[PDB]
């Protein structure tokens, strides 16, 4: 019931620095040391920081070293990856892991869900949100979609629910695609029975926090 | 009684020759693994787990 | 730095029957303590890497006792007694024996399931994106099973190429199915043009070609 919550990724002009905080619960805090690893738009997994439990000492790879620092508040339950001169190749989600001990092999465990660091000389651009909604509704139908196209924003990523995260079954929100303009643009869907769609509402919230835009776009059929 | 070095945060001094060495945990009460650089640092250091445990478990 | 090798890159599995992945480590993962600094993680669709076993045998809490690790030295060896949907993912090793600790490049599992038919839905471009000169027309393809899909945008029948992009969910964890959404991109100008806008859809699960369609200015 340990759950470790990174914040603070945005887009960052190559050269120029960003501070990471994972704010820690469910366990002493002090009593583990904590990580810092980071997951490459190729998939790559790479190991980039350890700090001991006082906060005193701390570890890093040679890719990062002498550029990223590290410290932590144990009144706090949290800790902070200052990264400075960063280059193209630090663009990656960065996740805080707990190091769990001797008796767990040194294994890093309980990641957060991670935040989006993007090293970029482009600017940010918030999304478009338009409807996606049939032309008309065939009748009579069990299912009906509908959904939100997500389009023309800048950096990764962007984070979808639907009905404030109340609906959650036949939700599909898709990976987002790079286009010619050098934007990205995402579709979320979900379907539904055809026989409520005039009795609930169908909202999708969008957030873009590279951009600091929320909306919420009600698709109505 | 132990040595009082045994009580120390595990400590890998200011070099990055970075090779396997062990330390007495007092949280955990028991030796452990760390990473050490090479220089500096403190006793609570050792070369092999059964040391750790003669030096910092009981009263030699 | 100590390189790790996984392979194969990806497997697909049928449900029940065992699967099986294998770590190579560039150098011996044994430690001064004899014990073996070797754990595998999963990664679960829209999740971050979870623990599964460290070293290179002992399960982790809560993991479920179909997997085990075994090996050592260089060479170590993750097993799933029989698959079952929700082992999906891309499943990769690290080791922290020697610094800096450093993973493998992963291994994605698939699931075998009965074909399953996708449920084609076609959106027309909003009147709201009509007004600043693009539009996007999107079609869905939910819940298929295979991956292989064929969509096939048709513009008063000229079928369009080089047109559109599509995207793909990854595996989903509790029905096994994959879902594709394709968007074809015109201008304002192109599209106020036509009239029929049709994505035409080729998938194992079809016995022919399923066509959804809507005619422009209809809507």
């Amino acid at each position: 019931e340990v759950q470790l919550v990174e914040s603070g990724g945005g887009l960052v002009k190559p050269g120029g620095s960003l501070r990471l905080s994972c704010a820690a619960s469910g366990f002493t805090f002090s009593n583990y040391a904590m990580s810092w690893v980071r997951q490459t738009p190729e998939k790559r997994l790479e190991w980039v920081a350890t700090i001991s439990r006082s906060g005193s000492y701390s570890y890093f790879p040679d890719s990062v070293q002498g550029r990223f620092t590290i410290s932590r508040d144990n009144a706090k339950n949290s800790l902070y990856l200052q990264m400075n001169s960063l280059r193209a190749e630090d663009t990656a989600v960065y996740y805080c892991a707990r190091l769990g001990g001797y008796d767990e092999g040194d294994a890093m465990d309980s990641w957060g869900q991670g935040t989006t660091v993007t090293v970029s000389s482009a600017s940010t651009k918030g999304p478009s949100v338009f409807p996606l909604a049939p032309c008309s509704r065939s009748t009579s139908e069990s299912t009906a979609a509908l959904g939100c196209l997500v389009k023309d924003y800048f950096p990764e990523p962007v984070t979808v629910s639907w009905n404030s995260g109340a609906l959650t079954s036949g939700v599909h929100t898709f990976p987002a695609v790079l286009q010619s303009s050098g934007l990205y643009s995402l579709s979320s869907v979900v379907t539904v029975p055809s026989s409520s769609l005039g009795t609930k509402t169908y909202t999708c919230n969008v957030d873009h926090k590279p951009s600091n835009t929320k909306v919420d776009k009600r698709v109505e059929s | 009684e132990k040595p009082d070095f045994c009580f120390l945060e595990e400590d890998p001094g200011i070099c990055r020759g970075y090779i396997t060495r062990y330390f007495y945990n007092n949280q955990t009460k028991q030796c452990e693994r760390f990473k050490y650089g090479g220089c500096l640092g403190n006793m609570n250091n050792f070369e092999t787990l059964e040391e750790c445990k003669n030096i910092c478990e009981d009263g030699h | 730095d100590i390189v790790m090798t996984q392979t194969p890159l990806s497997l697909s599995v049928t449900p029940g029957q065992p699967a099986s992945i294998s770590c190579k480590s560039s150098q011996s993962l044994l430690e001064s303590d004899g014990k073996t600094y070797l754990n595998w993680y999963l990664q679960k669709p829209g999740q971050s890497p979870q623990l599964l076993i460290y070293l290179v045998s002992i399960l982790d809490s809560g993991v479920p006792d179909r997997f085990s690790g075994s090996g050592s030295g260089t060479d170590f060896t993750l097993k799933i007694s029989r698959v079952e949907a929700e082992d999906v993912g891309v499943y990769y090793c690290l080791q922290a024996t020697h610094f800096p600790q450093t993973f493998g490049g992963g291994t994605k599992v698939e699931i075998k399931r009965t074909v399953a038919a996708p449920s084609v839905f076609i959106f027309p471009p909003s009147d709201e994106q009509l007004k600043s000169g693009t539009a996007s027309v999107v079609c869905l393809l939910n819940n298929f099973y295979p991956r292989e899909a064929k969509v096939q945008w048709k513009v008063d029948n000229a079928l369009q190429s080089g047109n559109s992009q599509e995207s793909v969910t990854e595996q989903d964890s509790k029905d096994s199915t994959y879902s594709l959404s394709s968007t074809l991109t015109l201008s304002k100008a192109d599209y106020e043009k036509h009239k029929v806008y049709a994505c035409e859809v080729t998938h194992q699960g079809l016995s022919s070609p399923v066509t959804k369609s809507f005619n422009r200015g209809e809507c």
